[PDB]
RNA sequence: UAAGUUGGGCACUCUAAGUUGACUGCCGGUGACAAACCGGAGGAAGGUGGGGAUGACGUCAAAUCAUCAUGCCCCUUAUGAUUUGGGCUACACACGUGCUACAAUGGACAAUACAAAGGGCAGCGAAACCGCGAGGUCAAGCAAAUCCCAUAAAGUUGUUCUCAGUUCGGAUUGUAGUCUGCAACUCGACUACAUGAAGCUGGAAUCGCUAGUAAUCGUAGAUCAGCAUGCUACGGUGAAUACGU
C-alpha cells in the first residue's frame, strides 16, 4: 500500500502503528497481496484527520474510511469497520436432492 | 512565473536553439502545434467555435 | 593450442571453431578463413597439415590473446588511476553515457 | 453461435486435416502449419506405408472419446459429447500432445503419436482412457 | 494549348457549383472544356484528449478535408480568360489559374 | 562526437592564452562544459564550477581517461544510501 | 472469338476479371496463380465456382489485379468471375446464390480506438 | 516503350457528388385477430446490415487555483524578475505498465512475390559516386493521383546449423567512428570490432478476448536541432471456443 501522506510526512512512528494493527488481522487471514492508506489535512478549518484505507482480498476488496481529530483516533475508530466488512463470508452448505 | 517568460520566447537568442513554440492565448508550452501555434485545449474550444475549417468530425 | 591460442574443440566445423578464442566473433573468421582459402563445410574439423600452417599463422594478424584481457585490465586502470569521474560509474552499472538506475539491480551489482 | 465451417480439405479430399492445419496454425502462419502436416503425412504414409487414413482413422478412433464430464455443490457429471466436441477434444490432445513427445523433428512425433494411437497406445488412447474412468466411476452422484 | 486550374476549399456543395460558374462563363465565350474530373481529395487527422490536467485515455478526434478539383479547356484566346478570373466567388476557393 | 573537430569555447583557452606562456599559475576558476581536456592546457590548475562550488584539479599528464566538464559528478554521495 | 469480364472486390483487393472461352488456365499479371499466390495450393477453392457452375468447364481466364495481399487478392477473383457467370447465364444464380460466391463479403477490418496498441489488446485492471 | 513510355480510348478499375437501394418490406406460419415473434423468397446487403459520433436526472464535497479566468488571503528591494552552470535521470530496494530472451513450429545465410495510409518548400533529396555501415559528395524532379519520401515484413524458394546454456540468447563493458547541436561527461541516438550475463516457458495467485476478433509482422504521422520498448492512424497474415446461465 502507497502510505502516502497528503500534506503529513509519514514517519516511521505511522507506518509502525498502522502494519502493527493490520497484523491483528491474521485472524482471517492474511493472505497479504497489498494494502493502502489515505490520510490528509482538509482544512474546515477545524480541519481533520481523514482516513481512507483499502483491502485488496481473496476473489474481492473492502475499502474503509473515516474522519476524527488525529491521526490515532482515526486508526483506531476505522478499525472495527474493515473487519466487520470482512467478516464474514461464506458457508454456504449443500445441496441439491435432486 | 511565466511571466517573464513570456518574453523569454520572444527575446532574442544567443545563437539557434534555446528555444520553444509556445501557445499564444495559454501560455502552455507543452502540447502545441506548429501549424496554429496552439495548445492542446485552446484548439479544442475554438475547434467548437467552428472558427477555422475545422473539420471536425467523426469520419475516421 | 590447438591450432592457436588455446582451447579449440575437436570435428567442429571452422563456422563457429575459430571464434571459441577470446577475440573472434563471426565475421573476423570468416575474413581469417577467406585469406587461407578455407571453409566448413559442414559441421565438423576436417583440418590436416595441410592447411594448418596458414590457419597456425594466419590467426596471428590480431591481440585476440589475454593480452586483449590485459588490453581490458591496463585500459581500465588508466581510467580510475586519474580523478576518475568514469571509474566511479564503472561500478555502479554505468556505462560512460548513463542508464538510470532503478531497476538496475542488476547484473553490474549484487 | 454457429461454428464457422470449414469447406474441404485440398488435399486428398478430406476435411479434418483443415481443421487440424488450423491447429498446427499458430502465429496465424498457414504456410508451415500446413507443410509439416502434410510432410507427417509423408512420413506415417511411409513407415510401415499405408494409406493416410489408415493410421490417421484408426487412431483418431483409438483416442476420440465418447463420454466426458463436467461440474455442477461441486457434482461432476458425466455426459454425452455432441460430435464437434468429441472430435474438437480428439484433436485437441492430439497436437497438445504431439509437442509433449520432446523430440526435434516437424513431424516424427506426430507421425509416432498418431501411428503409436492407431496402435491403442501413448498418452491420448491414455486421456481416452483416464477420461472413461472418470465416466462410469462418476456415474453414481450426478447423472 | 490549354488552360487548367485547381481549386481548394472545405465545402463539397460551394466548390463545384462554383465550378460551373466559371465553367459557364467558360463554355459562354469558349468551349472544349474538360468537366469536373474529380480527385483523391485526402483529408488529415488531429487527435486531443478531452480533459486538461489528467484522464488521457478519454480523447477526441479532428481532421481536415482538402478538396482539389482538376478542370482544362483547350483551344485557348483571350475570352476564357476573363471568364476564369470574373466569378470565383465564395472566396473560399483557392484558384490557380495556369496553363 | 564533434564535427572535425575538437573545440573549446574559446574564452577559457583566450585566458590560457595569457596564464601558459610565463611562469604558469596552479589556479584557474571556470564554468567549464563546452570545453574539454587537451595538450595546452598541461601543467595548470582548474576548478570547474560543478553547479554549486568549484573544486581544483590539477591537471596531470595523462589526463586523457577524463575530462574538464566533471570529476565529481554533482549527484554527489550518492544519491543513494547505499 | 468472344470473352467475358467483370470486377472483383473485397479485403482492399480488387480484380477486374476478365473470363474468355478457353483451356481453363490462368496468368495473373501475366503471371501463374500457383507460384504467384504463396504457397498456394488451395487453389481448388478458386475452381470451386467451376465444381458447381458449369461444371466441369473451362473457360480460361484473364485477370489485373492489385492491393491487398494473397488472401483477399486470390479471393478477390471469384466474385467477378461468379458475376461474370451471371453475365454468362443468369439461370446458374439459382446454383450461385444457393452456393454463395456472387454475395461480395461486406466484412472487412475495423478502425482503432483508445485502448489498442502495438498487439491489438486493451488494457488490464488494477491486480493487487 | 525496358517501362501506359508514346499515339490514342475512358471501355474498365479508379476518382468525388446525387441518385436507387433494406424499410418485417413480401410472403408463410405462431400470436387477445393486435403488439409482436418463427420461417421462407428475393436481394449486395433481413430483422435498429456493421462501426462512429452523440453519454438522461445525477452520485463521487471526484479532479484541475499549474489551461484560462477568478472570490478571499499573503508578498513587494522581495513569496517578484535577469544571467553561467548544475538538477528535475542518483539507487539496498519495492509497485505498476510495456519491451526482449529462454529455440528446431526454430537460429545463420542466398534468391523472390504482395499493402494500406500519409509527409514534402525549401522540405521531400531520384540516380550516380565514396565507404564495413551509420553516413559523406553531387545533383534530376516536385507544393503533388504525378516526383521523391520508401523498401514492405510475415511469407515463398533453397543451403546449413542438428538440440548445447547452442550460430539460442543478447544485457554487459571497452575500443574506433557517423549525424545534430555553440555544446552529446552528470544527460542524445546510431554504425564497425570484441566481449557473451541471466534465462529452457515461469510457482501460488492473476488479466483480456466471441471473427477478420485474438495473435502476430510490418508501415507512416505528430511531438522535433537532435531523439518514442510510448501515443495516434494505416494495412498484411490470421484460428480455437460460445452447450447452456
Amino acid at each position: 500500500f502507497e502510505i502516502h501522506g497528503d500534506n503529513l510526512t509519514i514517519t516511521d512512528a505511522i507506518r509502525n502503528y498502522i502494519e502493527e494493527k493490520i497484523g491483528k488481522l491474521e485472524r482471517y487471514f492474511n493472505d497479504v497481496p497489498n494494502a493502502v492508506a489515505h490520510v490528509k489535512v482538509k482544512t474546515y478549518s477545524n480541519s481533520a484527520t481523514k482516513i481512507e484505507v483499502t483491502i485488496p482480498l481473496k476473489n474481492v476488496t473492502l475499502r474503509a474510511e473515516e474522519r476524527n481529530d488525529d491521526l490515532y483516533a482515526g486508526i483506531d475508530l476505522i478499525n472495527n469497520k474493515l473487519e466487520r466488512q470482512v467478516r464474514k463470508y461464506k458457508t454456504r452448505i449443500n445441496r441439491k436432492s435432486r | 512565473a511565466k511571466t517573464s517568460m513570456v518574453a523569454k520566447q520572444q527575446k532574442k537568442q544567443k545563437y539557434a536553439v534555446r528555444e520553444y513554440t509556445r501557445c499564444e492565448r495559454c501560455g502552455r508550452p507543452h502540447s502545441v502545434y506548429r501549424k496554429f501555434k496552439l495548445c492542446r485545449i485552446c484548439f479544442r474550444e475554438l475547434a467548437y467555435k467552428g472558427q477555422i475549417p475545422g473539420v471536425r468530425k467523426a469520419s475516421w | 593450442a590447438r591450432i592457436a591460442g588455446v582451447d579449440i574443440p575437436r570435428e567442429k566445423r571452422v563456422v563457429i571453431s575459430l571464434t571459441y578464442i577470446y577475440g573472434i566473433g563471426t565475421s573476423t573468421a570468416q575474413k581469417i578463413l577467406e585469406e587461407a582459402n578455407v571453409s566448413a563445410d559442414t559441421r565438423v574439423k576436417d583440418l590436416t597439415d595441410d592447411e594448418l600452417g596458414r590457419i597456425r599463422e594466419v590467426v596471428d594478424g590480431y591481440k585476440v590473446e589475454g593480452d586483449l584481457r590485459r588490453e581490458t585490465n591496463l585500459n581500465i586502470k588508466r581510467l580510475m588511476e586519474i580523478s576518475s569521474y568514469r571509474g566511479i560509474r564503472h561500478r555502479r552499472g554505468l556505462p560512460v553515457r548513463g542508464q538510470k538506475t532503478k531497476n538496475n539491480a542488476r547484473t553490474r551489482k549484487g | 453461435v454457429p461454428k464457422r465451417d470449414v469447406l474441404p480439405d485440398p488435399i486428398h479430399n478430406s476435411k479434418l486435416v483443415t481443421k487440424l492445419i488450423n491447429k498446427i496454425m499458430l502465429d496465424g502462419k498457414r504456410g508451415t502449419a500446413q507443410r509439416i502436416l502434410y510432410s507427417a503425412f509423408d512420413l506415417v504414409e511411409q513407415r510401415s506405408g499405408r494409406d493416410a487414413l489408415e493410421v490417421f482413422e484408426e487412431a483418431i478412433n483409438n483416442i476420440m472419446p465418447v463420454l466426458e464430464v463436467k461440474a455442477r455443490s461441486n457434482y461432476q457429471v458425466p455426459v454425452e459429447v455432441r460430435p464437434e466436441r468429441r472430435t474438437t477434444l480428439g484433436l485437441r490432445w492430439l497436437v497438445n500432445y504431439a509437442r509433449l513427445r520432446g523430440e526435434k523433428t516437424m513431424e516424427d512425433r506426430l507421425a509416432n503419436e498418431i501411428l503409436d494411437a492407431a496402435n491403442n497406445t501413448g498418452g491420448a488412447v491414455k486421456k481416452r482412457e483416464d477420461t472413461h474412468k472418470m465416466a462410469e466411476a462418476n456415474k453414481a452422484f450426478a447423472h | 494549348q490549354k488552360i487548367r486550374i485547381r481549386l481548394k476549399a472545405y465545402d463539397h456543395r460551394v466548390i463545384d457549383q462554383s465550378a460551373e460558374k466559371i465553367v459557364e462563363t467558360a463554355k459562354r465565350s469558349g468551349a472544349d472544356v474538360s468537366g469536373p474530373i474529380p480527385l483523391p481529395t485526402e483529408k488529415s487527422v488531429y487527435t486531443i484528449i478531452r480533459a486538461v490536467h489528467m484522464y488521457k485515455d478519454s480523447r477526441e478526434q479532428f481532421e481536415q478535408r482538402t478538396h482539389k478539383r482538376l478542370i482544362d479547356i483547350v483551344n485557348p484566346t483571350p475570352k476564357t480568360v476573363d471568364a476564369l478570373m470574373g466569378l470565383n466567388l465564395p472566396s473560399g476557393v483557392d484558384i490557380e489559374i495556369k496553363l | 562526437s564533434i564535427k572535425k573537430g575538437p573545440f573549446v569555447d574559446e574564452h577559457l583557452m583566450k585566458k590560457v592564452e595569457a596564464q601558459e606562456g610565463s611562469e604558469k599559475k596552479q589556479v584557474i576558476k571556470t564554468w567549464s562544459r563546452r570545453s574539454t581536456i587537451f595538450p595546452n592546457f598541461i601543467g595548470h590548475t582548474f576548478a570547474v564550477y560543478d553547479g554549486r562550488k568549484h573544486v581544483p584539479v590539477y591537471v596531470t599528464e595523462d589526463m586523457v581517461g577524463h575530462k574538464l566538464g566533471e570529476f565529481a559528478p554533482t549527484r554527489t554521495f550518492k544519491g543513494h544510501v547505499a | 472469338q468472344v470473352e467475358y469480364r467483370g470486377t472483383g472486390r473485397r479485403k482492399n483487393s480488387v480484380a477486374r476479371v476478365r473470363l474468355v472461352p478457353g483451356e481453363g488456365n490462368i496468368t495473373v499479371n501475366n503471371r501463374d496463380v500457383r507460384e504467384y499466390l504463396p504457397f498456394e495450393s488451395l487453389i481448388l477453392d478458386l475452381n470451386q465456382p467451376f465444381d458447381v457452375t458449369e461444371t466441369k468447364g473451362n473457360y480460361d481466364v484473364l485477370v489485373n489485379v492489385h492491393g491487398g495481399g494473397f488472401t483477399g487478392q486470390a479471393q478477390a477473383i471469384r466474385h467477378g468471375i461468379a458475376r461474370a457467370l451471371l453475365e454468362a447465364d443468369p439461370e446458374y444464380r439459382g446454383s450461385l446464390k444457393r452456393a454463395g460466391l456472387l454475395t461480395r463479403d461486406p466484412r472487412m477490418k475495423e478502425r482503432k480506438k483508445p485502448g489498442l496498441k502495438a498487439a491489438r489488446r486493451s488494457p488490464q485492471f488494477s491486480k493487487r
